[PDB]
DNA sequence: ATCGATGTATATATCTGACACGTGCCTGGAGACTAGGGAGTAATCCCCTTGGCGGTTAAAACGCGGGGGACAGCGCGTACGTGCGTTTAAGCGGTGCTAGAGCTGTCTACGACCAATTGAGCGGCCTCGGCACCGGGATTCTGA
DNA sequence: TCAGAATCCCGGTGCCGAGGCCGCTCAATTGGTCGTAGACAGCTCTAGCACCGCTTAAACGCACGTACGCGCTGTCCCCCGCGTTTTAACCGCCAAGGGGATTACTCCCTAGTCTCCAGGCACGTGTCAGATATATACATCGAT
């Protein structure tokens, strides 16, 4: 029942960016009242003005522990004081003033690696609602019933089932993910190997990250910016590109990708990555 | 990067046979029609169906011309096509004497 | 006024062989086209034959000849197959 | 307006065709050519219009004029 | 009818009525009629199945000019049938000769 | 039975023309046979002529036309003008 | 004068143009003055053929035509081989034409 | 009667006439083959219609009439035979 | 004792036949042939003599004017030879199969 | 150049059979009359062809580098041409038989034409479901 | 290697043939009633087929040489690819009125029919244009 923790709704709309396309495992549930597994349990996610909103299941439901407040806020990466910094982007790009003097309060959020990867190939040229029923249906069909949780790395791979995929509407995405899981079993280090890429440069975590399959340049940036703490990453998604053309522009192919990207990054500065989120959910 | 020489001639042949719109533009076609047509017979009139007609007959003629052409630029060893084949082909088919 | 054309047999026909399958308006068009052409190949021939043949009627047997003289090998065979059939199933109910 | 005929449209005509290289002459020898042949298929057309009477080239007139040359043609009337 | 007892599906009376008006000879047997009205149901069968088959090919439920086009060229028959003729939108077979193409 | 041809009337033109010069056998039919040709064109196409316009008569402007559409260049011209000026001097009595 | 030809001056069967228009079923009526249009027309014609055959017939110094002569009279003209460009003259011939990358150097 | 391998009868020579008819200088040795072939290719195609024609009235005896028929049918009119 | 050099004799041998009109297949031989393929047809036919003759004069007219064209193949590939390329092009471009 | 061999065109003479001319006659063309409907002519309608304007933006036009294809020389070896002697069989002229092409007589089964009847099919909206294409938080695959 | 294409499926457009009723033409049927086209049975005699011998022109086989078709190399120039600037094609929309189609009416031209007769066809004849044969004077090609 009824939650609350302070920070104030300029750090984060969490009424608007849940559905944003960075985790698939949030949808409405009861009004203004967000739904979505994260540490093997349910939460209800929505804001007040002085402080969030956060509740966990327990009947005996009052109140959330500590330990879990903090692993969700930690998720939220709300310990970051995101509202000032429109005060430094404002100042150095011309189209986020126009942005900030709109709209305030987009940030990115911190979800397991392992789930930002798969969730991201789901997304291969695809629409948000698409990859969220996609992953509904891959939980449901494989993972445990925790609203059905992510799989275990080998239990993501089988003999030869990966047609069973291909069943759940996956389309050619299937390969990607049957390979992609035998892959980070049989040729890297799992969950450590995960972590190193968090404890890896930029350049070095992009280079790990594209090399295995059913992950490109755009989902790479991805699993950058969010679940793996790189901020300066800018994913070109297809919405950047546009806005990138209807805002401005000078020369796609991976060459014009990473100028773009570059160019990107030398205007939004280190945290280039969370002002990205706010352009992003303009549209 | 840029393109060897006929690489591009390639993918526009391969282009051009599998769609079926119409290559000429429209209304120089049209003028050049009805410039021809006011030789015969001033002030005529033309249906709009009778010059998309005309157009794709044309079209058609000059696609096999041009088919025929490139068969005999191929038999005399040359790749490229040049006006003594669009000669021999017409001479071959009966429109010359 | 009131145009005669083929549009409806030929949809009859298309029906019969390929229940799923639909066609264009432009497909039907030049469907008509080519069935006035052949019927007016077949008829011109017919009507050669007959002023060759100094007979002022054609037949079951001038459109046969006609259709053997038009369509190629395989095609004219079929057709006439079919022509036959098709006259000794109506004069067999006279 | 035969000069209207556009050297890349000629282009795209012969690409049609197969034709993978083009010589400088051909543009001009493809314009006498479509005039020949514009003038043969108008004159027939343009006698078939006089002899109805009429002064609007009907899609027909040019079916026949076509069907008459032995280049038949379809989608258009019979 | 006449087009229900002979088993065909084209128009044996309308056949009948053009070889009449058309001046093709003084009379006009009962049997003509039937007979072409056969063939000519024949041979649109024959090109609507070809023409079906190759629209099929292409994932589309509809006959267009283009399925035409290639249903005509493709057949050896047909072909020399219909050689002359040229077909609005239809467009050319794809065909490129091996001597154009790169080493 | 019966048999018959134009061999009178070439015959006639040619002595009108050339009246010194003959024509062998051959030639004559040769003759007669290109007349044959040549009419059955302009029948044929007079023909489609009339059905074209729903007309049903054959009448001298479908002739006409039909050697318009036949007769190529100056031949056109000069066949239009001798067919005029036959059909006028017959229509004057 | 009874005849239709010597009315309209020709020299051609009017009549027999005449029946041969009805009875070759061309079409449902034919007009009073189509027979004098179409016979003058064959008589142009005619005229025309022979008299560039017995130009030809007189180049080779006979005085009889013969299909050679038809043959030469026909594809030497400009207009008329286009009449007859697919027409099949019986002991023909061809016209003499040697290319000119053939003859000796 | 049976009859066989009469194609051959085309000689080489009459070949050779036939291209000097056409302004042919020098003739190659794979000419004649084809050639051979080609002919035999054009007279089936006549002899089919002529053939029909024959047939369609009853008759046994294939005239000349009908040869210039099934010619003047292909776009091979034919003059000075009949017609 | 004489020997002329190549290609003095074709060329008096060109003006002979083209000057001449007669004949140029042996009579026998072209009967014999029309024989054996009116075989494949129908059964013991029998043809007039008018009739053989139009189909010898109408094979030999298409040989005659198919040897033209090749020829105009065979210069235009700068050979003076006519080969069976040239003959196969000839046909394609007239439409023949 | 120069001269010789072979070929071609040109002269002159004989004989013949193919074409020009004459005669008979019959059947198809011409003359005369009726009629009825096909074609000419006048009015009306509305539709669809010409004409114009503004913008946007796709295609055309122009310039330049240079890569490779066209074209010219040269060499060679074998495929073709020319010519001679030898062998085949096509062409010519006769003799003989008969299949069937062509024509005549007929009479009946068919088709033309008419009157009375109705439903097959055409034109007009209407309502579709349905088809075709695009686009989506790109990546992989493939060829230059 | 860095450009272009293809992959799965859901949703959103947007058009668009396919029934569907409805009304109604008109022409396709059904049933009769006649006139003649031609299917059939004969009969005639043309011409197509078979074979037979004879002559000699034509085709075959082979030898020898050279010229030309093929391959290779080198030059060089001119089309392709690409980028940038320019222009007019296309799309939409609106207006005017020209003429193509309809309808009605009217009459004069063609079809049909019945008498005659003379123009063209079949047959027969004569003679001269040309095919054949002998004579040779000039032309062109190849050797020198």
């Amino acid at each position: 029942l009824w939650a609350s923790i302070p920070c104030p709704r300029s750090e984060l709309r969490l009424d608007l960016v849940l559905p944003s396309g960075q985790s698939f495992r949030w949808r409405e549930q009861s009004p203004a009242h967000w739904s979505g597994v994260l540490a093997d349990q349910v939460w209800t996610l929505t804001q007040t003005e002085e402080q969030l909103h956060c509740t966990v299941y327990r009947s005996q439901a009052s109140r959330p522990t500590p330990d879990e407040l903090e692993a969700v806020r930690k998720y939220f990466q709300l310990d970051v004081t995101l509202a000032q910094l429109y005060h430094h982007w404002g100042s150095v790009d011309s189209h986020f003033q126009e942005v900030a003097q709109k709209f305030q309060g987009v940030r990115l959020l911190r979800q397991d690696p392992i789930e930002c990867l798969f969730s991201f190939i789901c997304s291969s040229n695809n629409n948000i609602a698409r990859i969220t029923g996609m992953v509904e249906r891959l939980c449901q069909a494989f993972g445990p019933r925790l609203y059905h949780g992510f799989p275990s790395l080998q239990a993501l791979a089988g003999p030869e089932v990966e047609a069973h995929l291909r069943k759940l509407g996956l389309g050619y995405r299937a390969r990607y993910v049957s390979a992609s899981a035998r892959a980070i079993l049989e040729e890297q280090g799992g969950l450590a190997w995960l972590q190193q890429l968090r404890e890896s440069s930029y350049e070095e975590a992009h280079k790990a990250l594209c090399i295995l399959p059913g992950v490109g340049t755009q989902v790479a940036d991805c699993i950058c910016l969010m679940a793996l703490d790189k901020p300066q990453a800018v994913p070109v998604d297809v919405h950047m590109w546009h806005i990138a053309q209807r805002d401005y522009s000078w020369h796609p192919s991976p060459q014009t990708n990473k100028e773009l990207g570059n160019f990107f990054r030398s205007l939004w500065g280190p945290y280039a990555g969370w002002a990205q989120a706010v352009l992003f959910s303009a549209d | 990067h840029r393109y060897r020489p006929g690489t591009v001639a390639l993918r526009e042949i391969r282009r051009y046979q599998k769609s079926t719109e119409l290559l000429i533009r429209k209304l120089p076609f049209q003028r050049l029609v009805r410039e021809i047509a006011q030789d015969f017979k001033t002030d005529l009139r033309f249906q709009s169906a009778a010059i998309g007609a005309l157009q794709e007959a044309s079209e058609a003629y000059l696609v096999g011309l041009f088919e025929d052409t490139n068969l005999c630029a191929i038999h005399a060893k040359r790749v490229t096509i040049m006006p003594k084949d669009i000669q021999l082909a017409r001479r071959i088919r009966g429109e010359r004497a | 006024s009131r145009k005669e054309s083929y549009s409806v047999y030929v949809y009859k026909v298309l029906k019969q062989v390929h229940p799923d399958t639909g066609i264009s308006s432009k497909a039907m068009g030049i469907m008509n086209s080519f069935v006035n052409d052949i019927f007016e190949r077949i008829a011109g021939e017919a009507s050669r034959l007959a002023h060759y043949n100094k007979r002022s009627t054609i037949t079951s047997r001038e459109i046969q000849t006609a259709v053997r003289l038009l369509l190629p090998g395989e095609l004219a065979k079929h057709a006439v197959s079919e022509g036959t059939k098709a006259v000794t199933k109506y004069t067999s109910s006279k | 307006n035969i000069q209207g005929i556009t050297k890349p449209a000629i282009r795209r005509l012969a690409r049609r065709g197969g034709v993978k290289r083009i010589s400088g002459l051909i543009y001009e020898e493809t314009r006498g050519v479509l005039k020949v042949f514009l003038e043969n298929v108008i004159r027939d057309a343009v006698t078939y219009t006089e002899h109805a009477k009429r002064k609007t080239v009907t899609a027909m007139d040019v079916v026949y004029a076509l069907k008459r040359q032995g280049r038949t043609l379809y989608g258009f009337g019979g | 009818s006449r087009s229900s007892r002979a088993g065909l599906q084209f128009p044996v009376g309308r056949v009948h009525r053009l070889l009449r008006k058309g001046n093709y000879a003084e009379r006009v047997g009962a049997g003509a009629p039937v007979y072409l009205a056969a063939v000519l149901e024949y041979l649109t069968a024959e090109i609507l199945e070809l023409a079906g088959n190759a629209a099929r090919d292409n994932k589309k439920t509809r006959i267009i000019p283009r399925h035409l086009q290639l249903a005509i060229r493709n057949d050896e028959e047909l072909n020399k049938l219909l050689g002359r003729v040229t077909i609005a939108q239809g467009g050319v077979l794809p065909n490129i000769q091996a001597v154009l193409l790169p080493k």
